[PDB]
């Protein structure tokens, strides 16, 4: 069970680390 | 008992960092929306 | 009539604990340690002010899960003088009563039990709360219960320290460093070296402690307190070593990261080692610092000394070190004061130095009431030995010359300082917009 | 704050009450003793 | 007590039977004096080097202790390796058990960076580490968490022990509905 | 019990010999250095080195502790520094971690005494002062026989070298004798030291006025291990100029990749 919340935390991980860059761009993009 | 300690040290790792990275995408959608 | 205000201090104070656990509370959900750090700003003033019915009504209202920490920690507290007007502090309410407490509160209740059995010369029972204390944070596995096991560490060892058993915790002290090195704390970590550092002083044990210092790292990110003690005791480790410079700037790093207004204690150690160190390295200190009301008094030794060492006069040296001998011994210094006795003519030759650009040996002799200029002649030349002096001697005429002045500006130094600067600026801008938090969506 | 009860303060047993408790400026050199300056001009003339 | 100089001082001597109490005084005075013996960490490497003393095992035990102490632990994870048998993977100790971990994580990652490649130019293993990793393997299933078991044998790619705790099993159609909900779920390499 | 007994009156009876052997005018040298081999293992049985102070035999103790002032009187006497600083690195720790309930020695101030005139000429200054830190301190000023390295290394730090050099001839026990060159030997080095850092092209009232030698062709071998040009009689040069180095050349990449740096955290989103 803990190797389940071990995979689900880092996929957490990977999809945090996709948004903030996602998010960094779209702020540069909008102050243009 | 079996490779517990292991596991728990190492989720609490990916639980810190995992906080800590979304304090700041919420500061920085903070940021985005204004 | 003072009992009546005494009863509403005691339901001030008992709010007050109320606000401090609602604090951990919230630290504890919210995913944010450093919100007990707010929990952990007021407890010398707690300290200060406790009283023993506060703290039944504390340990009675908040331990409602009626557990074998509370049979520990009851029998020691007093009960009240045949209260009558009780009100029965009842801070958790329902759901919460029955709830299991938490293991920061609890934590913290226990810090509330320890240092209240601290201000009373109450000892032994102390000590027991504590290492049952230790055995229960040590069990346990926590952010919060770490943040709060720092100062844990800090009273247990306070503790030890005026029970005189330093000795005997050094192990666990060691153990709980590695586990910490091992677990990503920062301060718990600050703290823990910080401990170490002070228990291998009690004992003047310096190689071991120049060891440990060499080889752990200190974390760059610890409060402006941990960073003081820290730097204190590297300076007076280095100071005990022969690294004169490097402890004068640790020391006056440590005393201009202290706290502006409380530690009249801890600004007289640092400045009477400032002071001891500079007198070491040749230079005269300031005497702006003499006359502050917080060091007045107590540097009148050293301001007798420094009187002394300007006009060499080893009749008034002596006089000054055998009168106020037995102080300088308590300071912990009184071995440096003595290295400095042999070394009286070190402030004369650097100031013959700084006013003159060339002298004549026979000149210095004359200048420094020694005997033939041989002496003088081995003297300036083991100073400039050492680099505390920059000339170049030259005896087939006689004169020992100074070297010349050559400009800072047009090398490559300025450009590297304001560089360090500015990458402090930019950093110090970073953190500041990180540390924003826009929660208006709490 | 984090008071430095750890380290001890100094002890009021003595005390003594300030001598003049003077504060223009202090400075290091007034503790030096000279020779009353005009005395020292009178006998460098005295012996030219 | 203090000091814990001569124990060290007593090593160069050619007598191997001081340096067999000296080694073990170390031992038991190292958690408290691993600083000091890190400086002399030469002098315990060499002897361990030394073939010719009996109790090398012990002093490979010790080198990894103190370098585990240091904070370097590639140093130290090569030198546990190189204890041999010594290491008791059975002691509810911290140092044994944050060795075994950076153990079974410097094994996933070299299984992982050695699946996608040649079979001409596998990186070796070695032969200690395997052993402790198989070790782990059978403290986990005697423990009866076949959980823990399949998933290290996934995060390691071996397939062997992954089929053994797969049939060793008093659930089988349910933990092997557990396997394939699992390959389903956030596992990637195709 | 009885083995105890029994190994401790054997280990009591062996040294005994070993008194008996030393305390004769003319020792051998070599019996008592086989002795010193085999004794060490024998203390190994009676706890060489317990690990806690939980006071034991207070006989164990004292017979190690005479064990080893022998031995390190033996290691001195045998001119070989490595047994003496190995032998002084145990002692260091019985004399100072068990003396809690262990009655001093007759000897602890001198050998003490010894080893830190042993480091002061080894060139150790730090260590010096690390080990002056641990005694009290009426024996600093007290102790006629621990007054001599810190009265020397006084001297030596007041730059006073005819003092010292001259200081010889009053000393607390004639054991340090042998020490007392190597003490010589190492202020000679760093006379030399001094001179080739300090002074511009030799003089001193020639090289061996102030380098305290009987002979003026003494310091000819010493001149030649240093790198002295050897220049005119008593005229050496020790090329104080240090190649003045005045060569400037603007480094520029690591300007480049600042300046861009600064660039970068300026524009980047924090």
């Amino acid at each position: 069970d803990l190797y389940s919340r071990y995979k689900k935390l880092q996929q957490e991980l990977e999809f945090l680390e996709v948004q903030e860059e996602y998010i960094k761009d779209e702020q540069k993009n909008l102050k243009k | 008992s079996g490779l517990r300690q292991y596991y728990l040290s190492k989720i609490e790792e990916l639980q810190l960092i995992v906080n800590d990275k979304s304090q700041n995408l919420r500061r920085l959608q903070a940021q985005r929306n204004e | 009539a003072a009992e009546h205000s005494q009863r509403e201090l005691d339901t001030v104070t008992l709010e007050d604990i109320k606000e401090h656990v609602k604090q951990l509370e919230k630290a504890v959900s919210g995913k944010e340690p450093r919100f007990v750090l707010r929990a952990l700003r007021m407890l010398p003033s707690t300290s200060r002010r406790l009283n023993h019915y506060v703290l039944y009504k504390a340990v009675q209202g908040f331990f409602t899960s009626n557990n074998a920490t509370r049979d520990f920690l009851l029998p020691f507290l007093e009960e009240p003088m045949d209260t009558e007007a009780d009100l029965q502090f009842r801070p958790r309410t329902g759901k919460a009563a029955s709830t299991p407490l938490l293991p920061e509160v609890e934590a913290y209740l226990q810090l509330l039990v320890v240092i209240f059995m601290m201000n009373s010369k109450r000892y032994k029972e102390a000590q027991k709360i504590s290492d049952d204390l230790m055995q229960k944070i040590s069990t346990q596995n926590r952010r919060a219960l770490d943040l709060v096991a720092a100062k844990c560490y800090y009273y247990h060892a306070r503790v030890y320290e005026f029970l005189d058993k330093l000795d005997v915790v050094r192990s666990f002290l060691h153990a709980r460093l590695r586990t910490a090195t091992l677990r990503h704390d920062a301060d718990g970590q600050a703290t823990l070296l910080n401990l170490l550092l002070r228990n291998y002083l009690h004992y003047s044990l310096y190689d071991q402690a120049e060891k440990l210092v060499s080889k752990s790292v200190f974390p760059e990110q610890a409060n402006n307190n941990e960073w003081a003690r820290y730097l204190y005791y590297t300076g007076r480790i280095k100071a005990i070593q022969l690294e004169y410079s490097e402890a004068r700037r640790t020391m006056t790093n440590a005393l201009r990261k202290a706290p502006q207004h409380t530690a009249v204690g801890f600004k007289q150690t640092v400045h009477k080692l400032l002071i001891v160190v500079e007198l070491l390295l040749g230079e005269i200190p300031d005497r702006l610092q003499f006359r502050q009301p917080s060091l007045k008094r107590s540097l009148m030794p050293y301001f007798l000394l420094t009187q002394a060492v300007r006009t060499g006069n080893l009749a008034k040296f002596n006089q000054v070190l055998d009168q106020f001998g037995e102080k300088f011994q308590a300071d912990g210094t009184y071995t440096l004061i003595i290295r400095l006795r042999h070394n009286v003519i070190k402030t004369g030759v650097r100031m013959i130095s700084l006013s003159y650009s060339r002298i004549s040996l026979a000149d210095i002799a004359q200048k420094l009431q020694l005997d033939s200029p041989e002496d003088a002649e081995f003297i300036v030349a083991k100073a400039i030995r050492d680099g505390v002096i920059e000339a170049s001697i030259n005896h087939e005429k006689g004169y020992v010359q100074s070297k010349e002045m050559i400009d800072i500006y047009s090398t490559r130094e300025p450009q590297l300082a304001f560089h360090q600067r500015i990458s402090f600026c930019l950093d110090i801008h970073n953190m500041s917009v990180k540390a924003m938090r826009f929660p208006p969506k709490s | 704050d984090d008071e430095f009860e750890e380290f001890p303060a100094e002890d009021w047993a003595g005390l003594d009450e300030d001598e003049d408790a003077h504060v223009w400026e202090d400075n290091w050199d007034d503790d030096n003793v000279e020779d009353d300056f005009s005395n020292q001009l009178r006998a460098e003339l005295e012996k030219h | 007590i203090t000091s814990a100089a001569g124990i060290i001082s007593l090593l160069d001597e050619d007598e191997p039977q001081l340096k067999e109490f000296a080694l073990h005084k170390l031992n038991a005075v190292v958690n408290d004096f691993w600083a000091e013996i890190s400086e002399s960490v030469d002098k315990i490497e060499v002897l361990y080097e030394d073939e010719g003393f009996r109790s090398r095992q012990f002093a490979a035990l010790v080198a990894s202790k103190v370098f585990y102490h240091l904070g370097a632990f590639e140093e130290s994870l090569n030198y546990a390796l190189g204890a041999g048998d010594l290491f008791n993977v059975n002691d509810n100790s911290e140092y044994v058990e944050t060795i075994i971990a950076k153990c079974i994580d410097h094994y996933t990652k070299q299984c992982v960076e050695n699946a996608d490649l040649p079979e001409g130019e596998k990186k070796p293993i070695d032969q200690r580490l395997e052993g402790i990793v198989n070790k782990m393997f059978q403290r986990c299933l005697d423990d009866h968490k076949y959980k823990q078991a399949i998933g290290i044998a996934l995060e390691t790619r071996r397939l062997d022990v992954f089929e053994k705790t797969i049939l060793e099993s008093n659930d089988v159609p349910g933990m092997l509905a557990y396997s394939l909900k699992l390959c389903m779920s956030l596992m990637q390499n195709k | 019990a009885a083995t105890s007994g029994a190994v401790l009156q054997a280990a009591t009876g062996m040294y005994e010999q070993l008194k008996g052997e030393w305390n004769r005018k003319s020792p051998n040298l070599s019996k008592c250095g086989e002795e010193l081999g085999r004794l060490k293992l024998v203390l190994l049985e009676l706890n060489f080195l317990p690990t806690t102070g939980t006071k034991l035999t207070k006989q164990q103790l004292i017979l190690a502790r005479d064990i080893l002032e022998i031995g390190a009187q033996w290691s001195i006497l045998r001119k070989d520094i490595p047994s003496f600083e190995r032998y002084m690195a145990q002692l260091k720790c019985y004399y100072f971690d068990y003396k809690e309930q262990l009655p001093e020695s007759a000897y602890m101030h001198q050998l003490l005494g010894l080893n830190l005139l042993f480091l002061l000429s080894q060139n150790r200054v730090a260590e010096f002062h690390t080990e002056l830190e641990r005694l009290p301190a009426k024996d600093i000023q007290t102790n006629v026989y621990i007054k001599h390295p810190v009265s020397l290394e006084q001297y030596l730090m007041e730059g006073s070298y005819n003092k010292v050099f001259l200081a010889k001839g009053n000393i607390p026990a004639e054991s340090y004798t042998f020490f007392i060159d190597i003490l010589l030997d190492t202020i000679r080095d760093e006379i030399a030291g001094c001179i080739e850092k300090a002074y511009e092209k030799i003089l001193f009232t020639e090289a061996t006025r102030i380098l305290f030698f009987n002979t003026p062709k003494k310091m000819t071998d010493y001149a030649k291990k240093r790198g002295w040009v050897l220049g005119p009689n008593n005229y050496y040069s020790f090329a104080s100029q240090q190649q003045k180095p005045e060569d400037t050349t603007i480094p520029s990449t690591e300007l480049a990749k600042q300046v861009i740096e600064y660039a970068r955290q300026l524009e980047m989103i924090v």
